[PDB]
């Protein structure tokens, strides 16, 4: 049902790294305020923002032209990276209540706002309204308490979690600053919502794990027929040191293993020192390519791998806090194989609030 | 002696009420006054710290000697954990 | 190539957040001669300057992490950037204890359970280098002295 922007569907490596080395493993969801070598902003000295008010009403403007175009339904816009600038649309800000939690978006993932209304017992008015969001009315209380009656919940929903999320208001001093190559640029902020415990709805692999080692398979497969179908020569052909500028950490037996059906290499004559595609081999389509790995698999996959790292960092009760103990006590607890203690150490607060997905029989 | 609806129960409410101290905590617009109490650990359980002595050459000719002591119990720790892996390196 | 946007928070005084404000839901270029930032080699320092008034800045880390979503219906929503840092303006100087929000406030000290600065490893980086250009090593486990 969600539907993530066309960057994120195909997995491109701007928002999808492939390869995350130490420092940047620490500094996951956490990026640190680069210094550029080129541009406007690489020489030293005062630098202008500049005030978008003009483009997001010429944004916004346009696209309601484009909708009203297509028949005046609605329309799926997100088509190009330029799109999922910050530039332009109504942007909401989402903070969260855990430091590292268990699954976490990538750049360019869609979710949806959910307002979960439980109607008062007998007769009630109607759900409170709310600015974002679409209302549903919930007998069954998606997470693990239940809703008072006449409670309405904002909830974030995608196919990574779902967390309650609260609206409040930005405070007065606070603006945002959108920096490119270019230049500065400056957007007031109202919203800014606060994302509760996450309730988990996708399993983290292990590490070593058969799911782990597939992903890892996978998505190495993915970036090959990617960067075939990039190709401009006609018998399609690719470098293998591109694939180990992608991919560093890996082995070039593994590697080569991916090359070896779908690819030959020719060492003389034309195309020499080239991956050669093999005539014979149908290059998989588009849907093919998206249908091998999902961006929320990426997600796991990032989500374990930036936690092996803060625990090789450190050094039992750490490694119940690991993201994939904690995925399969939740999901397992979600079909009713067992139950959680909900006071442990588990518990990403530190203190009596929130719970702690480890499981007991 | 219930080994069924008691725990299920049991479970339900915690799980319940704690939700709702949570949302009781989140959504507060209440302003909150600007280190919390905690455990203080001992130079590890051994309360032992680590000293290094390094020979090194001078320019021209000299030989002196370094004693460094490190009384961070986090920098020894990956320090032998290092030096005991080399002892099985070789 | 595309590179991912670097969206940051400012923080302002208040009187001057208000200028800004104002200057900003304005509209015109004028609020761009008014408004410019300096950022220092340090990498942490600056001066945001309002109508040509310099103010002392500091490049902090947030405790949680933020994400900028936009959309188009207001009901789904997409994920354009992550932030972490604040500039406001008036090492552990450079963290933030607080989070932005009201309920988040003494967050990193309360409600965040115990976590590691993974720094230790960048000391011991340094160690090994004097180790290995050394000649002779020798080590023991001590006591109190």
């Amino acid at each position: 049902i969600i539907q993530h922007s066309i960057p994120a569907v195909e997995l491109r490596q701007p928002f999808f790294p492939t390869h995350m080395g130490p420092i940047k493993l620490r500094q996951f969801h956490r990026p640190p305020l680069k210094k550029y070598s080129f541009g406007a902003l690489s020489q030293p000295g005062p630098h202008s923002v500049q005030p978008l008010l003009k483009h997001i009403k010429k944004k916004a403007k346009m696209r309601e032209q484009e909708r009203q175009a297509s028949g005046g339904g609605e329309m799926f816009f997100m088509r190009t990276p330029q799109d999922l600038t910050g530039k332009d649309g109504d942007l909401i800000l989402a903070e969260y209540s855990e430091e590292n939690g268990p699954l976490m978006m990538q750049v360019g993932m869609a979710t949806k706002i959910k307002n979960y209304y439980k109607r008062k017992p007998g007769k009630d008015p109607g759900a409170p309204d709310c600015k974002y969001g679409e209302t549903v009315y919930c007998h069954t209380s998606p997470f693990l308490g239940s809703l008072h009656p006449g409670q309405l919940l904002q909830a974030f929903e995608n196919n990574l979690f779902r967390a309650p999320i609260y609206l409040h208001k930005m405070p007065e001093t606070d603006f945002l600053i959108i920096r490119t190559r270019q230049g500065y640029y400056i957007r007031e902020l109202v919203d800014i919502f606060v994302v509760g415990q996450q309730c988990p709805l996708f399993e983290v692999p292990g590490p070593n794990s058969k799911r782990a080692n597939t992903h890892i398979r996978d998505f190495l497969q993915v970036f090959i027929y990617r960067l075939f179908w990039k190709s401009k020569d006609r018998p399609r052909r690719i470098r293998m040191e591109d694939i180990k500028k992608a991919f560093p950490s890996h082995s070039e037996s593994s590697i080569r293993k991916r090359l070896k059906l779908c690819a030959d290499f020719k060492r003389t004559g034309m195309d020499s020192n080239w991956w050669v595609l093999k005539s014979d081999f149908r290059l998989p389509t588009e849907e093919e390519i998206r249908a091998m790995v999902s961006p929320e698999q990426c997600c796991a996959y990032y989500s374990m791998i930036a936690a092996e790292q803060r625990l090789k960092d450190a050094g039992d009760d750490e490694v119940r806090t690991a993201p994939w103990n904690t995925t399969r006590a939740f999901i397992a607890a979600m079909k009713g194989k067992c139950l959680l203690e909900v006071t442990g150490v588990a518990d990403p607060t530190g203190c009596g609030e929130g719970f702690s997905y480890v499981k007991i029989p | 002696r219930f080994s069924v609806a008691e725990h299920q129960e049991r479970y339900k409410e915690e799980c319940q009420r704690i939700f709702d101290l949570q949302n009781k905590v989140l959504s507060s617009t209440e302003v909150l006054s600007t280190t919390a109490s905690v455990t203080s650990l001992n130079s590890s359980a051994t309360g032992r710290c680590l000293k290094i002595y390094r020979t090194f050459r001078d320019e021209e000719g000299k030989e002196y000697v370094r004693c460094e002591t490190v009384r961070k119990p986090a920098v020894i720790d990956a320090y032998v954990r290092i030096r005991t892996t080399k002892d099985e390196e070789f | 190539p595309h590179e991912l946007e670097s969206q940051f928070i400012l923080r302002l005084p208040p009187e001057y957040a208000s200028t800004v404000r104002r200057a900003v839901q304005s509209g015109h270029v004028n609020l761009k001669d008014r408004l410019t930032i300096e950022l220092h080699p340090d990498g942490r320092h600056g001066i945001v300057r309002v109508d040509r008034v310099p103010l002392a800045s500091k490049l902090v880390d947030l405790p949680c992490v933020m994400e900028s979503l936009k959309t188009i219906d207001k009901k789904t929503f997409y994920k354009t950037a992550d932030i972490c840092q604040m500039l406001v303006s008036t090492e552990k100087k450079f963290i933030w204890n607080h989070g932005i929000t009201l309920p988040l406030k003494n967050v990193r000290k309360r409600r965040f359970r115990k976590t590691a600065k993974k720094d230790v490893e960048k000391e011991v980086k340094r160690l090994l280098s004097t180790d290995a250009e050394a000649v002779s090593t020798r080590w023991e486990i001590i006591a109190e002295d």
